[PDB]
């Protein structure tokens, strides 16, 4: 038994060329077992790209090619296109006849301008409060790249418990969205002067705040 | 047309059993080996099992050995994956895939794949959601426009569907992906952006539908006045 390592992620800009390696060992690749490549976007089934190290099925474009040497294999893609953004997996076997997949490499295609997130914070509603509970909702959207840090504060202290935050996911417009929820008792809610959701993105930090009927 | 279609996934409690199926059409099934592959949440593809063209042979990943059984019926174009003693760690979308070459060829690639079927192993129980209004305010008002929404709380399992004004309002709406609480239940929020100069003159109601528990909720959202 053994494994196949793949770099978790790779990038390149459109029209350029990138390479994705698959590193195995004397027990799979090194022993003669062949390597196949699949391309994958989760809302779809995988697609066979290359088989038996360097073979390409018909239907599969020119731009994709494979090579192999010693205990490693590699996949090259030229003329990067948007549509090439996806996960790519190498796959081989071992002396059991168990197929073995590598961890996957997600490829990112450069070229999209940075985008600052719009952040929206909502306090608990009376209704939920009447039901003896309180949920604060921090909504974060339209940002790129897909990386963001979320932080909460009661007055000036950092709150850690009762927080649930989604990893971000790409929307149809190519930008990301994420959410963070803070679960509190109605006693804490009324016990502090304000709560804040702070979001950091690429050097930018925006912070929104809410307070219990601080009406006036 | 060649095609593989898996069936039988759904929600289950740990320790129970579930049998999935994969039916072929468009080609001579008895001439090919078939495999099952799965992909857990946030994880990569993982090979599960395989069975030879004539069923005389089979094999399994170490992670299912002893719990899963593969089998096929060469009189009906169907293959089966019997899963017993399911664990939360078996949660995944499962795919069946055919190899490229007929009969006993080895190391052949996976050329045709079905669309997969989802299996969720949880202890949670089916629960419709609680729905609360997220009222608009100066606190998030007049950017010229205002933001208001519906918070859809504690439900299981996915998915939920939200619409506003019964389909009539479709622009400005943004439904966020659900969060999985540690409690095993999900929560999500749907927001809409609207002209802040007509609030109160216009009515907004979010329509929430949770198929799994046969619960629909309508909730009007209104600007308070604290």
């Amino acid at each position: 038994q053994n494994v196949l390592t793949q770099p978790p992620s790779v990038s390149g800009a459109p029209g350029q060329r990138v390479t994705i390696s698959c590193t195995g060992s004397n027990s799979n690749i090194g022993a003669g077992f062949t390597v196949h490549w699949y391309q994958h976007l989760p809302g779809t089934a995988p697609k066979l790209l290359i088989f038996a190290n360097t073979n390409r099925p018909s239907g599969v474009p020119d731009r994709f090619s494979g090579s192999k040497s010693g205990t490693s294999a590699s996949l090259a893609i030229t003329g990067l296109q948007a549509e090439d953004e996806a996960d790519y997996y190498c796959q081989s076997y071992d002396s059991s006849l168990s197929a073995r997949f590598g961890g996957g490499t997600r490829l990112t295609v450069l070229g999209q301008p940075k985008a600052a997130p719009s952040v929206t914070l909502f306090p608990p509603s009376s209704e939920e409060l009447q039901a003896n509970k309180a949920t604060l909702v921090c909504l974060i959207s339209d940002f790129y790249p897909g990386a963001v840090t979320v932080a909460w504060k009661a007055d000036s202290s950092p709150v850690n418990a009762g927080v649930e935050t989604t990893k971000p996911s790409k929307q149809s417009n190519n930008k990301y969205a994420a959410s963070s929820y803070l679960s509190l008792t109605p006693e804490q809610w009324k016990s502090h002067k304000s709560y804040s959701c702070q979001v950091t993105h690429e050097g930018s930090t925006v912070e929104k705040t809410v307070a219990p009927a601080e009406c006036s | 047309q060649v095609q593989l279609v898996e069936s039988g996934g759904g929600v289950v409690q740990p320790g129970r059993s579930l049998r999935l199926s994969c039916a072929a059409s468009g080609f001579t099934f008895n001439n090919y080996a078939i495999h099952w592959v799965r992909q857990a949440p946030g994880k990569g593809l993982e090979w599960v099992a395989f069975i030879s063209y004539d069923g005389s042979k089979n094999y399994y990943a170490d992670s299912v050995k002893g719990r899963f059984t593969i089998s096929r019926d060469n009189s009906k174009n169907t293959l089966f994956l019997q899963m017993n003693s399911l664990r939360p760690e078996d949660t995944a979308i499962y795919y069946c895939a055919r190899v490229l070459f007929q009969q006993l060829v080895l190391y052949a690639p996976f050329d045709i794949w079905g669309q997969g079927t989802m299996v969720t192993v949880s202890s949670a129980s089916t629960k419709g959601p609680s729905v609360f209004p997220l009222a608009p305010s100066s606190k998030s008002t007049s950017g010229g426009t205002a933001a208001l929404g519906c918070l859809v709380k504690d439900y299981f399992p996915q998915p939920v569907t939200v619409s506003w004004n019964s389909g009539a309002l479709t622009s400005g709406v943004h439904t966020f992906p659900a969060v999985l609480q540690s409690s095993g239940l999900y929560s999500l929020s749907s927001v809409v952006t609207v002209p802040s100069s007509s609030l109160g003159t216009q009515t907004y109601i979010c329509n929430v539908n949770h198929k799994p528990s046969n619960t629909k909720v309508d909730k009007k959202v209104e600007p308070k006045s604290c």
